[PDB]
């Protein structure tokens, strides 16, 4: 349904266009000169005229011919620096998962897919994005048995009136259990240690 | 009177929008009659920062996104001799004492050309085989 | 015998006693002296923009 | 040419020779400005610091906007600012003025410092600050029980460092 | 035209479509290991 | 006086291709720092890199 959406793709050619429309255009300039017309110059003339009056010409048609291939280099040199960045998009989000973030998409990469276009590529990104959040209170220890208890993975969350022990992107509670927790010193060093079992 | 210079034609109001054309300064108009405001960032929230409160995700959503990226340009070439004479001895002799102008052009040319190749088979062909479903 | 166009206005440079006139960087004059009433006059050119 | 009509009319017969300067000149101008645009707006919601701040010992003070200057700008962007100092030529003003930009900064510190990373990828969730450096060791490769076991020297380490920036800078 | 001549590229367009469904299908089928 | 016009004209106008080419040169290099500045800002201020 909705247009104006490639709009790199167009930029491009219409920039080559009229560049060449220019060029083309640019043909038609007396530059000082008696004509624009080289045969009438020619045809009108004595030799020893004819030269000063071609002269100008040449010169102008070098020159413009000189900044349309500047432009060019300028041109095709932005260009590769756009495919050597879409090469390397290909390589790591097609052929792999990503870690490094907003490299390819908004939010968790999960894969991605290539599609063709008439002077480009296009790439259609797979992402995670978590939702329905929940407030909970939590943590960073639990004091049980002189003992300082932490978590594994994961952290440590309450209902309101128990504990539980959960995975960071997902809420799904767990009972605290020795299996899940690892002990290191007592409870006495740590600021906001909680009491339970 | 803006900062960019003196503007007619439009009300200037006290609100603040999304910017649809951008003028300057901070300052850009839109339709309703033409309005001119001040730009605004964004939405504003304060998120509840506590010292033993959390937030944890319950439920999940996949998204879809697009980019695009130009990978190439036309190849062209411009013969100089017949553009900057079109077929005239007296022309083609007149130039000749200018040295080698136009080589240097073709080079280029050719050079922009092989570019565009090499960047279309390196962007694209990045497998050994062809593989199917 | 100096031609240019411009807007004047009344200036407060100082100049010293045997100036004809003034110019600040890459030579372009700014300040004047009036040979008669021999007074610093400013000078800025007229506005103009797209 | 220089209001000079023989200058304009000896200099019509050149073709178009200065459209495309033109055209190239409000290119430049565009990119800077999309260069600007793609740099800074990074977020889609303005963030905003609580007004009580106890983040675990740590002392941000030195970069947060001071609302007592009418900039609302920091003391080290105060300090960066103050450090570093026609026929027929303009100047055109960027579209964002810098009070944005400051703005802009703000929000990405606030919510850096409020949501850790959570921000960058969906809403913004709370999360203590300790908690969120015990994050960024166990990331790499050391558990959080040296955070958890060593928080106040750490914080006297980052603090002292952090003022040592602003000595070096100014 | 005036001495301007346009070159065509060397891969047509069927070989790049070629090439995005092999791609495409690896990666479907194979995960990132045929990479 | 026409050709002391002419002259003068050609020499302005090659200042100010030379000017205009010279703005192009450092426009492109200004923003391939500004996509690396972009660049560092996503990857190691929105994350752990
Ligand atoms: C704390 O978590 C527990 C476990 O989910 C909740 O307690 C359960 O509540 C239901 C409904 O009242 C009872 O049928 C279960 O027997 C309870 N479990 C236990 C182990 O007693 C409790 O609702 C949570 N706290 C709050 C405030 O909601
Ligand atoms: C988190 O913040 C709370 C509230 O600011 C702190 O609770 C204070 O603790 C001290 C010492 O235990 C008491 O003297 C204060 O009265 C408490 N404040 C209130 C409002 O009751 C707490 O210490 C902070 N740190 C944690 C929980 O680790
Ligand atoms: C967790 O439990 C321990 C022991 O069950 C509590 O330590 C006691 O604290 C009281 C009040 O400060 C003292 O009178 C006792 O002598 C302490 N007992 C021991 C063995 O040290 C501790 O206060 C509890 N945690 C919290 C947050 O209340
Ligand atoms: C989490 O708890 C807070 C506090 O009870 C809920 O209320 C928000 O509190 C903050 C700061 O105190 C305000 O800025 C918000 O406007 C409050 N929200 C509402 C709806 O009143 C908050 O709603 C709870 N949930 C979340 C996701 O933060
Ligand atoms: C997570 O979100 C999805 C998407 O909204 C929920 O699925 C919807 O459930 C409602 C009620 O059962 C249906 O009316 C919708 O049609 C479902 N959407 C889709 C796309 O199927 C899902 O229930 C949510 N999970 C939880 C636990 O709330
Ligand atoms: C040039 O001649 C005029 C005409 O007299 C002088 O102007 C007078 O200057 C005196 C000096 O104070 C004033 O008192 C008169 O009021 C002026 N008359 C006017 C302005 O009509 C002028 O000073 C002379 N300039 C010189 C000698 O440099
Ligand atoms: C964070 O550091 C700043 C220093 O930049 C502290 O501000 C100083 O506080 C002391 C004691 O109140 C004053 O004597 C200094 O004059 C303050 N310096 C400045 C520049 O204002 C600030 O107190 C620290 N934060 C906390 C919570 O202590
Ligand atoms: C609202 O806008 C008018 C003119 O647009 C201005 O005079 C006025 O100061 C603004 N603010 C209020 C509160 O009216």
């Amino acid at each position: 349904s909705t247009a104006s959406a490639l709009g790199k793709l167009q930029n491009v050619v219409n920039q080559n266009a009229q560049a060449l429309n220019t060029l083309v255009k640019q043909l038609s300039s007396n530059f000082g000169a008696i004509s624009s017309v080289l045969n009438d110059i020619l045809s009108r003339l004595d030799p020893p005229e004819a030269e000063v009056q071609i002269d100008r010409l040449i010169t102008g048609r070098l020159q413009s011919l000189q900044t349309y291939v500047t432009q060019q280099l300028i041109r095709a040199a932005e260009i590769r620096a756009s495919a050597n960045l879409a090469a390397t998009k290909m390589s790591e989000c097609v052929l792999g998962q990503s870690k490094r973030v907003d490299f390819c998409g908004k939010g968790y990469h999960l894969m991605s897919f290539p599609q063709s276009a008439p002077h480009g590529v296009v790439f259609l990104h797979v992402t995670y994005v978590p939702a329905q959040e929940k407030n909970f209170t939590t943590a960073p220890a639990i004091c049980h048995d002189g003992k300082a208890h932490f978590p594994r993975e994961g952290v440590f969350v309450s209902n309101g009136t128990h504990w539980f022990v959960t995975q960071r992107n997902f809420y799904e509670p767990q009972i605290i259990t020795t299996d899940n927790t690892f002990v290191s010193g007592n409870c006495d060093v740590v600021i906001g240690i909680v009491n339970n079992t | 009177q803006t900062r960019a210079g003196c503007l007619i034609g439009a009300e200037h109001v006290n609100n603040s929008y999304e910017c649809d054309i951008p003028i300057g300064a901070g300052i850009c108009a839109s339709y309703q009659s033409i309005i001119a405001y001040t730009m605004s960032l964004g939405a504003e929230n304060s998120v509840a920062y506590s010292n033993n409160s959390i937030a944890i995700p319950t439920n999940f959503t996949i998204s879809v996104t697009t980019e695009i990226l130009p990978v190439s340009m036309t190849k062209t070439s411009v013969d100089c001799t017949m553009y900057i004479c079109g077929d005239s001895t007296e022309c083609s002799n007149l130039l000749l004492q200018y040295g080698s102008f136009c080589t240097q052009l073709n080079r280029a040319l050719t050079g922009i050309a092989v570019e565009q190749d090499k960047n279309t088979q390196e962007v694209f062909a990045q497998v050994k085989q062809i593989y199917k479903t | 015998g100096l031609t240019g166009t411009g807007v004047l206005t009344e200036s407060n440079k100082k100049f010293l006693p045997f100036q004809q006139f003034g110019r600040d960087i890459a030579d372009t004059t700014d300040a004047v002296r009036d040979p008669q009433t021999l007074e610093i006059l400013d000078i800025t050119p007229c506005s103009f923009g797209g | 040419c220089g209001d000079s009509t023989e200058c304009s009319n000896l200099l019509l017969q050149y073709g178009s020779f200065c459209t495309q300067l033109n055209r190239a000149l409000t290119g430049i101008a565009v990119e800077q400005d999309k260069n600007t645009q793609e740099v800074f707006a990074q977020v889609k919601q303005i963030y905003k610091t609580p007004p009580i701040k106890d983040f675990g010992g740590f002392n941000f003070s030195q970069i947060l906007p001071d609302p007592s200057k009418p900039s609302k700008r920091s003391f080290i962007e105060d300090l960066l600012f103050n450090k570093v100092t026609f026929n027929g030529l303009t100047v055109l003003p960027p579209l964002l003025t810098d009070e944005m930009i400051a703005q802009y900064t703000s929000a990405l510190l606030a919510g850096t410092i409020t949501s850790g990373w959570t921000f960058g990828a969906g809403a913004a969730l709370q999360i203590p600050f300790a908690m969120q450096m015990a994050y960024r060791f166990n990331g790499i490769g050391v558990t959080q029980n040296v955070l958890y076991e060593n928080q106040k020297l750490i914080a006297n380490q980052f603090n002292s460092a952090i003022g040592k920036i602003q000595d070096s800078l100014s």
